[PDB]
């Protein structure tokens, strides 16, 4: 898969493609690589599918947790670095790489985190896979200082020379817009680079076509007295 | 009055804990314990009365040593100030190993307020009745406290407690308005065997032993160290002329 | 005098605790089972009402243990609560160990020791609970039990636990048939009901009602809660309203 | 008639009669606090009684540096006063390296509230006797006092004062409120905030104060320090000259 | 006890009303104070908490 | 008798439980009141000063977005069990079922954390009686009171702490079986200013509701299939335009 | 919304810096623009949902009338507000009905008007509506009887109301009940029961719920 973030000034996108692959085969062609830690805090998961998703939701409940114990906005902050800890004590024994960012009171951060619980700033970030085809396209096209605009349209054309060049990255690009003090905008399959090709015949057929040995009703619900 | 005591942690009406209270006045059964800070150093001196003429001499002390800097004496139950100084051992030897340097003063007043105000909050054992002088030399100077059995502690420029504390505090008392410069720690010495030889006719009905410890910065290395040999004996002919 | 702690006697071998823990039964409403051979009928009293407690959203003297043994409840809610999730997690743990659903004997023998268990041991309070417990296991049909709070069962035809336990035992041996019907059995309740229990008139919201039965199609077992609409029918038949 | 000789045993009026002696052992050292918001500071002035003169001053405290940005005042006796002033800075401490920022005055206060709750929760510890108040600039919240009671009762405030002689200054302090219009102080320097304090506390007792007779904390903006007793003098003679 | 008692409350609404008759309101007062009462002393609905 | 958690009594019951409830009664007054698309929980504020900022109480504290809560009982009690009740659900009910909880389910929770403080000796339960009112999609909008005895009652509508005696009546007679939420929120306002005058006005009142979802306050967009919080906190500003109309 | 707010600016402008005359006709589409939305066959001028417009609707109304200064025609208006009353068919009708006549009292409108408006309302109000409304309605009604200087008919309303709300008595209005009997009987003049009245309202004003109005009365 492939993951990067674009800090830009009046916020910070994460992109992240639906395609999940777990060995040669691919589980999902659309499934969510934006998980939700906080209604201000996202992040996109790749690796091993089922750690990313895990902790995201381990850590998800505690940020939610903390916003009403001291009562006041979620902090991106807090976030990276409980998750740090959390990290730490498997011992890089759990395998998720994550890129975490959000809006927050302090501003907007972007932030790489790795299995080891290595920890990293910049002002461009990918993890993934297709992290080394993103990167080149963030280091060339991107400069300091960005409108919305060039974010989201920068943030999308990384994934998809990902999708092109990646083998487990693939299908679409869902992208996630956080701009500080505003609502993140989810908008699901921004972006398409290859839509469905159909299959050229009808494989509906009458039944009989498919051998039956026994028919039988199974129980589901309780009956009355009748 | 009645209730409230046989416990110690029940509060009182008036706001207070009365067995607490009654710590204090088993300190003031104890003997005359005395602190005088000096400029460049401190001087604890104690009275250590003759239970009959078969004692030892010179051979029990209630002096005892924490680290290798900090002097404590205790005045109140004899064995009770005692465990509260090994207990103040092994936390100075933690801090020790911890940050590898010795303890500041300040430092140790925190710990050790802590373990009596612990034996305060709960219901399981009877809190201590000791106080506790203690102070030595740090990097910021010299510094004096003392601890009373209800975990209150502050600097003082003079310390006294025990069945003495009436003569003792007046005493200091002449000693700060005659020096408020500091005044050193070898006049200090002769010094503090004047105050405990007044604070001695509290305790007329038995005989008593004087026995006078010091830390200081210059005369002594930062390192705590019993006086003896002719800095002890000066201070006996002091008290003694001055006595009559 | 021994109105204390447990683990103290009286010298007459009394334990005052598990005395007066059934005296906590009779300071919350009448409960009644009344076995037949064609069915069990549950049937409880509303302990006090008000006209906007909202009652016809849920129930809470009447729970599913697991799906063949259900529990009236009469006494303290909040002791019942702790020891009807006990009994719960214990029918399904029979279910995972054995492939079948927990025989009614071993379900009630086992909430007796817990019961005993809190009167014996250390310094926790014993319970106050009264459970009339209806079950069917395929060894023994059709099965009827009540335990008390002091931590043992017996088996019954017909149990009364709750307020007015005397009279209401009384009316119900009175008018009792051997073999019985289960339409029968559902009418001997209302009526018992209607003179131990010092409400006016006698109204649906003050009922609830669980009836298990086999005989409501045969081949599977039928755990039919009334409704609060089937409550405010059947009163209409026996002619209370 | 039980019902102080336990923690957890109510009264027939469902009052803890304990837990409320504790209200009342904030009597004890018998010192005044007032702290009060400006508009880029939080003050806070309390007493500074050395009864005797065989104390060094400089060690003479109720004020304690809980952590960069964090004071606390304590009115009510020593030994509990070192019990709540370690818990608050080793929760400071705890917060900070887990979540990864800064404690605010609620999130402190709030904590440490509820383990007043949890120690008269049980019958294993006792409420402690000490009242305190959390003085700071928050983050995003700007000057805060938050008062921690010794049941796990906690408000917030414009103005808060404690101690024996607290009703006189709660007069004052309402009056000057009242007739203002503004739940600040408009003095636009901490200096002056601290003269305000000062000059407050005088009316009240009708005590003069001197240098050694007074102690103040300031909480300014993402720094805090306590001043020493020559500083205070400054302000002392700030108040006199007009 | 309850019911000698209902009947000295309903007179006395009576005298402040200043009728020969005394109305039914009268005693739609004097029950709803004397079981008002009664559920004081039973510590709220505590039936229904146990 | 009276007087252990562990004694019981001749008639039964413990004792500590009755005293518990007259901590209660010695509270403030909250009341709540089911709508056909929302409930309405309304309870005042006071704190002797004046000098005290009031928006620094907590006592409308939400649990879930889905779930809100008053109290009436001890202050203290409140902030700790809102905060053992936010976590208990996290953990058993929304780990699990991966969501936040049913209004049924986690007032059984909180109960559970009282029963607990009931069993063992020496450890009084909490001096509080809450209201807890919800919304789920299987159950519609609910209303419950959770006892200190550690049980918990469905309800219609209901007040407790001081005053409820008399609201109670109120609430009996100005029910109606078909109600608005805006008529319910007229009736919630003008019940509670029976339990206190010359102090009341909109920025000492805390009113809220947990009425229909606001995607105003989900905070994150783009997302048609999920619901937004059911919960409402109304501003000290809404509460005095209702007064005014009333 | 946009619309109307518009239309409203135009006949203010018109009635303080021209003249009223042009103003009328800016009224007369204000009533119009309101028919649609009451009447909803637009959705109330926003489609799907009345919305907002439901409201503004008949607020918007009641700001035309009291405006405006007495007119004879302004008269004929009034007790017909209580068709366009039911014809939104709402149960939000208790609160602004109950602002709407109050506007109406203070503006005099003569003898028979006042009281021809309320009994109107009161009709209306016990077809299908609350006890709330009614009840406002029936305090309201005696004040009118009184500013007219009928005590007859004031007197006698104030008993057929009473002796019910002494039955369920749970309200804090009838502290106003007593205080306008009192007047009623001061102005008999019979000391005897504009006594024992005086007496009634201070019972009732000792559990503490009166409005300012209500104590200096």
């Amino acid at each position: 898969t492939t993951i990067v973030g674009v800090k830009f000034n009046n916020g910070v996108v994460i992109a992240a493609d639906t395609r999940s692959t777990q060995g040669p085969i691919v589980a999902d062609k659309n499934c969510a690589k934006l998980h939700r830690i906080s209604p201000k805090i996202w992040c996109a998961g790749a690796g091993t599918a089922a750690d990313t998703e895990a902790v995201t939701q381990l850590i998800g409940s505690n940020i939610e947790l903390h916003s009403l114990y001291t009562s006041r906005e979620p902090r991106v902050v807090s976030a990276l670095q409980m998750l740090k800890q959390h990290l730490f004590k498997y011992q890089g024994h759990i395998g998720a790489y994550l890129i975490v960012a959000g809006v927050d009171p302090t501003g907007s951060h972007l932030f790489s985190i790795h299995a080891h619980g290595s920890t990293d700033v910049g002002y461009y970030l990918s993890l993934g896979s297709g992290s080394l085809a993103a990167m080149a396209v963030l280091e060339s096209h991107w400069k300091q200082d960005l409108t919305k605009e060039e974010a989201i349209k920068l943030a999308s054309d990384a994934i998809q020379a990902g999708i092109w060049n990646d083998l487990g990255s693939g299908s679409n690009v869902d992208v996630c817009v956080m701009e500080i003090g505003k609502d993140a905008e989810y908008l699901r399959n921004y972006l398409t680079p290859n839509v469905r090709e159909e299959k050229q015949k009808s494989y509906k057929f009458p039944r009989g076509t498919t051998a039956v040995l026994k028919e039988s009703i199974v129980n589901i619900c309780d009956i009355q007295e009748e | 009055g009645t209730g409230y005591d046989l416990s110690n942690s029940v509060f009182s009406p008036d706001g207070r804990n009365f067995q607490v209270e009654y710590a204090v006045k088993a300190v003031e059964n104890g003997t005359t314990s005395i602190g005088i800070k000096c400029n460049d150093g401190v001087v604890f001196a104690v009275e250590k009365l003759i239970t009959s003429k078969l004692l030892v001499p010179q051979k029990n002390v209630k002096i005892q040593v924490v680290d290798r800097h900090i002097g404590c004496v205790y005045s109140g139950l004899i064995p009770d100030g005692r465990h509260l100084v090994n207990r103040g051992r092994e936390e100075a030897a933690s801090f020790k190993k911890l940050y590898k340097t010795p303890i500041p003063i300040p430092a140790f007043a925190d710990r050790l307020g802590q373990y009596v105000q612990a034996h305060t909050l709960y219901n399981s054992v009877r809190p201590f009745g000791v106080s506790t002088i203690f102070g030595g030399v740090d990097k910021n100077g010299a510094h004096l406290y003392m601890l009373e059995p209800s975990g209150s502690y502050w600097g003082y420029k003079g310390a006294a407690t025990g069945k003495g504390r009436q003569s003792a505090k007046a005493e200091l008392e002449k000693l700060v308005d005659h020096h408020p410069e500091g005044l050193s720690a070898r006049e200090a010495v002769k010094q503090a065997a004047k105050i405990i030889y007044l604070a001695h006719e509290d305790n007329k009905e038995k005989d008593f032993e004087l026995e006078i410890s010091w830390c200081s910065l210059s005369e002594t290395n930062g390192l705590h160290k019993f006086v003896k040999g002719d800095l002890l004996q000066e201070a006996i002919d002091f008290a003694q002329k001055e006595i009559n | 005098r021994y109105d204390s702690r447990t683990t103290i006697f009286s010298p007459e071998g009394r334990l005052y605790q598990v005395e007066y823990a059934l005296e906590s039964i009779s300071h919350a409403g009448t409960a009644i089972g009344i076995m037949a051979s064609d069915g069990i009928v549950l049937a409880a009293e509303r302990k006090v009402t008000s006209t906007l407690l909202e009652q016809d959203t849920s129930t809470e003297k009447l729970y599913k243990l697991n799906d063949k043994i259900a529990v009236a409840v009469a006494g303290l809610t909040a002791d019942a609560e702790i020891l009807i999730n006990t009994a719960r997690i214990h029918a399904q743990n029979y279910l995972k160990t054995y492939n079948e659903d927990i025989p009614v004997e071993i379900l009630v023998r086992r909430l007796s020791d817990i019961k005993q268990g809190y009167t014996q041991h250390g310094g926790l309070r014993p319970f106050g609970v009264s459970f009339i417990y209806a079950g069917y296991d395929d060894r023994y049909g059709y099965q009827l039990y009540t335990s008390n709070p002091s931590g043992n069962y017996t088996g019954w035809k017909a149990i009364s636990v709750g307020a007015n336990t005397s009279a209401a035992q009384t009316l119900l041996q009175m008018d009792y048939k051997d073999d019985m019907k289960v339409d029968d059995a559902i009418e001997l309740a209302l009526k018992t009901l209607s003179k131990t229990t010092d409400s006016s008139a006698l109204t649906y919201d003050r009922l609830e009602f669980a009836t298990i039965r086999k005989g409501a199609n045969d081949g599977e077992v039928y755990q039919k809660i009334f409704k609060p609409q089937e409550i405010k029918d059947i009163l209409v038949k026996t002619g209370i309203t | 008639a039980g019902y102080d000789r336990h923690i957890t045993i109510f009264s027939p009026e469902g009052r803890l009669y304990q837990v409320e002696y504790a209200f009342k052992a904030t009597n004890q050292t018998n010192i005044n606090s007032l702290a009060v918001r400006g508009k880029d500071c939080t003050v806070v002035i309390s007493q500074k009684k050395v009864p005797d003169k065989l104390l060094d001053p400089t060690t003479v405290s109720y004020i304690f540096c809980i952590s960069r940005t964090i004071g606390m005042v304590v009115n009510g006796p020593i030994p509990d006063a070192r019990n709540a002033a370690l818990r608050a800075k080793a929760e400071a401490a705890e917060f900070r390296y887990k979540y990864g920022y800064d404690m605010p005055c609620d999130v402190l206060a709030k904590r440490m509230a509820n383990l007043s709750q949890i120690y008269t929760q049980r019958a294993y510890m006792r409420p402690l006797g000490v009242i305190l108040t959390f003085v700071s600039v928050d983050e995003e919240l700007g000057p805060s006092i938050y008062k921690t009671d010794p049941a796990g009762y906690y408000v917030g405030y414009k103005a808060t004062a404690t101690g024996p002689k607290q009703q006189e200054i709660t007069t004052n302090l309402e009056n000057h409120f009242k007739k203002s219009k503004i739940d600040h102080i408009n003095e636009e320097s901490w200096e002056k905030v601290v003269e305000f304090a000062i000059t407050h506390m005088i009316d009240a007792l009708g005590t003069e104060f001197s240098k050694n007779d007074l102690e103040v904390g300031v909480a300014t903006k993402d720094k805090f320090f306590t001043l020493s007793a020559e500083n205070i003098e400054e302000r002392l003679v700030a108040i006199a000259e007009q | 006890a309850d019911v000698k008692g209902v009947c000295t409350e309903a007179g006395m609404y009576a005298l402040r009303e200043r009728r020969i008759h005394v109305t039914q309101e009268d005693f739609e007062l004097a029950v709803g104070k004397v079981m008002n009462k009664n559920q004081e002393t039973a510590i709220s609905v505590a039936k229904l908490f146990k | 008798y009276s007087f252990s958690l562990t004694t019981f009594s001749p008639s039964g019951k413990l004792g500590q439980i009755d005293y518990a409830l007259t901590a209660v009664k010695q509270g403030v007054t909250s009341l709540g009141i089911k709508a056909t698309n929302g409930v309405v929980i309304a309870t005042e504020k006071k704190s002797s000063s004046p000098l005290a900022m009031s928006e620094t109480l907590s006592k409308v504290s939400l649990l879930t977005p889905d779930i809100g809560a008053v109290y009436s009982g001890m202050g203290p009690d409140y902030r700790v069990l809102v905060d053992k009740s936010r976590k208990v659900a996290h953990t058993s009910y929304k780990r699990i079922y991966g969501e936040y909880p049913p209004t049924k389910l986690l007032v059984s929770e909180v109960a559970k954390i009282m029963q607990e403080a009931t069993q063992s000796g020496g450890v009084r339960p909490f001096g509080v009686s809450l209201l807890i009112a919800g919304h789920d999609e299987f159950n519609g909008f609910s209303l419950y009171q959770v006892d200190p005895s550690g049980s918990y009652f469905p309800w219609k509508a209901t007040a407790i702490g001081k005053g409820s005696v008399a609201a109670k009546t109120f609430l009996e007679k100005r029910w109606n079986d078909e109600l608005e939420l805006e008529d319910a929120i007229h009736i919630a306002l003008l019940t509670l200013k029976e339990s206190v005058e010359g102090e009341f006005n909109g920025d000492t009142i805390e009113l809220a509701i947990i009425g229909d979802e606001n995607p105003d306050l989900l905070g994150y967009t783009g997302i048609p299939t999920d619901k937004g919080p059911r919960f409402r906190k109304l501003t000290s500003q809404e509460i005095n335009d209702r007064l005014e109309a009333l | 919304m946009s619309l109307p707010g518009s239309k409203l600016e135009e006949a203010r402008r018109l009635v303080n810096e021209k003249q009223y005359n042009e103003a009328e006709q800016v009224y007369l589409s204000l009533l119009d623009k309101d028919s649609s939305q009451s009447s909803a066959a637009a959705g109330a001028s926003v489609d799907d949902k009345r919305r907002n417009e439901q409201e503004t609707s008949i607020l918007e109304l009641g700001q035309l009338y009291v405006t405006m200064g007495a007119k004879d025609k302004l008269r004929e208006f009034i007790p017909h507000s209580t068709e366009y009353m039911m014809q939104f068919a709402k149960s939000k009708t208790v609160k602004v009905l109950k602002t709407l006549i109050e506007k109406f009292e203070q503006v005099p409108d003569s003898l028979d008007d006042q009281i021809f408006v309320c009994e109107k309302s009161i009709e209306f109000a016990k077809r299908e509506k609350r006890v709330f409304l009614k009840h406002s309605l029936s305090i309201k009604l005696a004040t009118l009887h009184y500013q007219k200087k009928q005590y007859k008919d004031s007197l006698a309303l104030i008993n057929d109301l009473l002796r019910e709300f002494k039955k369920l008595d749970d309200k804090p209005s009838l502290v106003d009940v007593h205080l306008l009997e009192s007047k009623v009987y001061h102005k008999l003049r019979n000391l005897a029961k504009s006594k024992a009245s005086l007496t009634a309202a201070r019972t009732a004003a000792n559990s503490i719920y009166c409005p300012t109005q209500t104590v200096a009365e």
